[PDB]
């Protein structure tokens, strides 16, 4: 029917993005590990990202597996695993992006020091990234209290009297808003320093990384943080939700292309 | 499992630790290769058979090597400087004659495969002597370089102390020769940093430090997948 | 001057005529019936790493286990091939090193480079320390290759277009081999050890007798400067690599080129040449970040080593031939077998 | 209801 | 200068050579004789191989 | 033996023209960039003209620009230098030299003492 045309187009776009992003992430992961090791000292961090947006895209088949955004959901195990997976992977990816941006800023602003500094910390920081993600995803992953009633397949994970809204606001502050502002400031200062100290395309990629990777795809929260109160009808709500969801996976797809494929190292390896 | 292999493993571990510590200590200093002619005054720019200098600016150490013991044949031993951070090339700007030899040497250094990734820092020495020669007018740069007669001064360019237009024109022509040689085959991997200096000039070390900082910034841009 | 030039031209013409006359056929025709060697798919058994800068030389010991490798970081490491554990890491007074050597008895090692000094280090000695025994000076150019005739004699080649034979105890040259017009960049001792061959930057190679002190034969050479040279195990032939991206084989008795190894794909000059135990597999290193194995008789590419991200510098097979070693600018030394 | 990306 | 060069050329000219066929036969005979001992040419058993 | 044999040269009155031709033997002519070197009495070796492998790229010295022409014949393995409006100062021994390495843009020691890859040269007196 005409009402299902929008849902069908959303599903096809999500599937295409998932395929493209999975292919890109796998190619980045194999290329960085196999070849780009001596060059591109950031590679370890890149590997983390290549892992993260991989698992995140594994959520795309499950989302479209909900009987074409309708009817049936897997159950307790599906909801419980998927929520924790999504939160952990999102936090890991965002923290990896923040760490990589900070390293780029340190390199550009302090070139001599970064070359004259040991690089043994990076691996540790990488693991720490995931650890931090765990500290943000553990309360949520256990908070799933299963499907209850009403909709026979919709899990209603609110462990408390709508106190999950406060935890969602905290995660918004600490995961998207905070790291987003940090990346914005760091990349702005990096661009300013590079423009001042040189050129007298790279800054295009720097601005694109900020704006896309942190703000426009990460606009699903602007709907869900409205858990306080917001008017909506089910037909409009489903369409808006499935439109906003696809942007995050679009960012997951955009990350490997911006970080590895378009760089000069992969051009040389090509 | 025997004592022999255990002792060998302990020896290997100790030697590896010592090597890592020595490499960490050595990587702090930045290595430079001083190259120039006999008349270029290469010795006094910064103020057996290979001479070494070591100077510290802004709490960073620069170690510069100059080679004089070789028998006028640099096509083979220059490959040993494949890992240096920069090649400080000094050229006597005062002498109109032999300047083509300096241009050919600069071109040969620039077009070398093993020096392609290496960046050069140009030092046009004896600037005051060139200015005095231009003021005297006895020797014409047109005779040695016939393309100078049609060279107008750049419009945007402006000297700091307000030099005579003839001196500025000659200096910019000399620098343009080297930058045209550089840009032809630079391809973005390496870029020349031309400069003007005198035997009495004292801020050469700061210029070298800034140029090395720029080179390392470019290296970090290329290394940190920032394109 | 005119008379000397005319005499030299006449002698060169006579030598060329004699060289061309004494030619039964090409080496390929005689070896046509020989069965091909086959695909030599060598595998990197071990990697040594450890080095921090470009490795510039390598030489297997007589014991076939210990190999010494010099790097331009100022280090001389004595690796043990079997267990990949370091034994002695000698710091170097001059950070610029281009040659390394290992004594047949294993007691001493030698290093040299832009310092124009052939430094000697004693490994096995009282107190268990590595110290400089004797420093050899007198060359006016950079040292390029040094080899041990014995525990007391060293044959070195310099950029002064000269070679020298040294007495370690005396500390002075006993014989000076002159005649080259280019930088002698390689030197390989013969198995008989009473002769050797040296290739120079003037696109030529010369055979020398240590006792006589005068060049015996001179070869036409390649079209470019010679970077590597090696002695055939039989002792009556030697290979040669140059920047013309070609390898050649010469015979002492024939006094002429025997076989040329070249390919239209490779346009990169040679850097290291070695011969296998039987002499059937000629291993060469190319500056396009790999190595090629050639058939001495069939003149074909049997296999490729690869696996190096930077230009290879040193190649060498052990005396028993049980393995090969390749050291490159990657600072990684890979053992292939 | 709806809850997160999944919608029933 | 040139006298040394012409003397060296005269010394080099006075040498007795052998035909290419004999040298090639000697090289081939040596290669065949030492082919079996070579482990690079003919692979050795893995147990015997130290590497 | 990478021999380079020069021909031409001699006494030329001021304002004259002369063609100096060097033939090559022992190496592939097309692969190597070719150069000319001048040595005036009481003067050191100096680069005067260069031609690349295909003959497209070409460079002169400022002193001789507009009066010297370098031509390269791969078929005949020869390099010619035509000389017009010969000045009295342009009396020197000419050496027709080869770049040290094939397929190589850079040529380091074309003008240096005891360089192997050059001919005996011919003397032109004006
Ligand atoms: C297109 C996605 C898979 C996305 C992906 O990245 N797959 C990778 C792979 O297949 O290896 C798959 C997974 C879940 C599937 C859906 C679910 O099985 C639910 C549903 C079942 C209906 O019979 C048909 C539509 C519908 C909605 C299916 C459409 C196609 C789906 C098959
Ligand atoms: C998904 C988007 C919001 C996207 C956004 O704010 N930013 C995206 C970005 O720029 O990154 C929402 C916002 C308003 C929504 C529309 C409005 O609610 C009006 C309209 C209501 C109908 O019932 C359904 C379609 C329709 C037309 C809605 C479709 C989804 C829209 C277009």
């Amino acid at each position: 029917l005409e009402d299902l045309v929008a849902t069908g187009t959303i599903g096809t776009l999500l599937s295409a993005m998932g395929v493209v992003g999975v292919v890109g992430n796998a190619y980045t992961l194999v290329v960085t590990c196999r070849s780009l090791r001596a060059v591109a000292s950031m590679y370890v961090y890149v590997v983390n990202l290549a892992l993260a947006d991989l698992l995140y895209l594994l959520s795309i088949p499950f989302i479209v597996a909900t009987y074409v955004t309708k009817e049936w959901h897997f159950g307790d195990v599906g909801c419980r695993v998927l929520f924790g997976l999504d939160f952990l992977t999102m936090h890991a990816s965002i923290f990896t992006l923040t760490v990589m941006s900070s390293e780029r800023y340190a390199a550009v602003l302090r070139p001599l020091d970064t070359v004259q500094r040991p690089k043994g910390y990076r691996k540790l920081l990488a693991l720490g990234t995931w650890l931090l993600a765990l500290l943000l995803t553990l309360p949520v992953m256990l908070a799933m209290r299963l499907v209850r009633r009403g909709p026979k397949s919709l899990c209603l994970p609110a462990w408390g009297p709508r106190a999950h809204r406060a935890y969602l606001t905290l995660l918004f502050a600490t995961s998207i808003a905070g790291p987003g502002l940090l990346i914005g400031l760091l990349y702005a200062r990096l661009a300013r320093a590079y423009r001042r100290s040189q050129r007298a395309l790279r800054l295009v990629l720097g601005i694109v990384l900020l704006f896309w990777a942190c703000f426009l795809p990460f606009w699903l929260w602007q709907l869900l943080a409205q858990y306080h109160q917001a008017p909506l009808a089910p037909r409009t709500a489903r369409i808006v939700n499935y439109l906003t969801t696809c942007l995050t996976y679009g960012n997951s797809c955009a990350n490997p292309f911006l970080y590895t494929l378009l760089t000069r190292n992969y051009r040389d390896h090509l | 499992v025997s004592a022999e292999d255990k002792a060998a493993a302990e020896r290997s571990k100790m030697i590896d630790k010592n090597l890592r510590e020595d490499g960490e200590k050595a990587r702090r200093t930045l290595r430079l290769l001083l190259l120039g002619a006999d008349n270029s005054g290469k010795s006094t720019i910064v103020k057996s058979g290979i001479f070494e200098t070591k100077f510290q600016v802004d709490k960073v150490n620069f170690h510069m090597f100059d080679v004089g013991g070789q028998r006028d044949e640099r096509r083979k031993w220059i490959q040993c400087f494949n890992d240096v951070t920069a090649i400080i090339f000094v050229v006597d700007s005062s002498d109109y004659n032999r300047l083509q030899e300096a241009l050919n040497d600069f071109k040969s250094i620039w077009n070398n495969r093993w020096l392609r990734t290496i960046s050069v820092i140009l030092f046009l020495n004896k600037q005051d002597l060139l200015a005095e020669k231009v003021l005297a007018g006895k020797s014409k740069i047109e005779d040695y370089f016939p393309e100078f007669a049609r060279y107008t001064t750049p419009e945007d360019a402006t000297p700091e102390p307000g030099e005579d237009p003839r001196v500025t024109r000659a200096k910019y022509f000399i620098r343009k020769e080297f930058v045209d040689i550089s840009t032809a085959s630079g391809d973005g991997r390496h870029i020349c940093y031309p400069h003007f200096t005198c035997a009495v000039d004292t801020e050469n070390a700061r210029r070298i430090f800034n140029d090395c900082k720029d080179i390392i910034l470019q290296m970090n841009l290329r290394e940190y997948n920032l394109v | 001057l005119d008379q000397l030039r005319q005499e030299a031209e006449q002698l060169k013409n006579q030598i060329r005529d004699a060289r061309k006359a004494c030619a039964d056929a090409t080496l390929s025709q005689i070896t046509n019936n020989i069965d091909p060697v086959g695909r030599i798919q060598m595998r990197t058994r071990r990697t040594l790493r450890g080095h921090l800068a470009k490795i510039y030389a390598m030489h297997w010991g007589t014991d076939s286990r210990l190999l010494v490798s010099a790097s331009q970081d100022g280090k001389l490491i004595i690796w043990d091939s079997y267990t990949t554990n370091k034994v002695h890491a000698i710091p170097l007074r001059s950070s610029w090193v281009m040659t390394c050597a290992y004594a047949p008895s294993g007691n001493y090692v030698a290093c040299g480079g832009l310092d124009n000094i052939c430094s000697i280090y004693n490994l096995k000695t009282r107190e268990g320390n590595v110290r400089v025994s004797r420093e050899l000076a007198g060359h006016t150019g950079y040292l390029s290759c040094c080899r041990f005739l014995d525990d007391n004699q060293i044959v070195t080649s310099s950029g002064d277009t000269t070679c020298a034979l040294w007495d370690i105890e005396t500390g002075q040259q006993t014989t000076t081999f002159t005649g080259h017009t280019g930088d002698v960049m390689s030197l390989s001792l013969a198995p008989d050890t009473r002769l050797f061959v040296s290739g120079a930057c003037d696109a030529s190679a010369k055979l020398w007798d240590v006792r006589e002190g005068m060049c015996r034969q001179t070869f036409t050479g390649h079209e470019s400067d010679i970077n590597a040279i090696c002695f055939f195990p039989n002792g009556n032939a030697f290979a040669t690599g140059s920047d013309d991206a070609t390898c050649r084989l010469f015979d002492l008795r024939a006094d002429q080129e025997l076989m040329t190894y070249s390919h239209d794909n490779i346009i990169c000059g040679i850097t290291s040449v070695s011969f296998s135990k039987s002499g059937r597999l000629l291993l060469a290193g190319y500056d396009d970040f790999n190595c090629n194995v050639w058939d001495a008789l069939k003149a074909d590419r049997a296999g490729v080593l690869a696996g190096h991200d930077n230009r290879v510098s040193c190649l060498g097979v052990t005396d028993d031939g049980m393995a090969v070693a390749t050291g490159s600018w990657d600072s990684f030394l890979k053992i292939w077998n | 209801d709806v809850f997160w990306k999944y919608c029933v | 200068q040139a006298r040394k060069l012409v003397e060296q050329l005269k010394m080099e000219a006075n040498i007795d050579r052998i035909k290419v066929s004999k040298a090639a036969a000697d090289l081939m005979a040596y290669c065949e004789a030492h082919a079996k001992e070579d482990p690079l040419l003919t692979p050795v058993p893995a147990s015997e191989n130290p590497f | 033996q990478v021999q380079l044999q020069e021909s031409g040269g001699g006494l030329v009155q001021p304002g004259g023209s002369l063609r100096l031709s060097c033939a090559a033997s022992g190496f592939t002519f097309s692969n190597y960039k070719m150069n000319w070197v001048r040595q005036a009495p009481g003067k050191g070796l100096e680069w005067v003209s260069d031609i690349s492998q295909s003959g497209a790229s070409i460079s002169y010295t400022g002193s001789v620009k507009g009066r010297f022409t370098i031509s390269r014949d791969n078929a005949k393995n020869t390099l010619y230098l035509q000389m017009n409006s010969l000045k009295p100062e342009d009396t020197a021994v000419y050496y027709c030299a080869r770049c040290p390495a094939p397929f190589t843009r850079d040529c380091f020691d074309v003008t240096s003492t005891t360089y192997a890859y050059r001919g005996q040269g011919t003397q032109v007196t004006v």
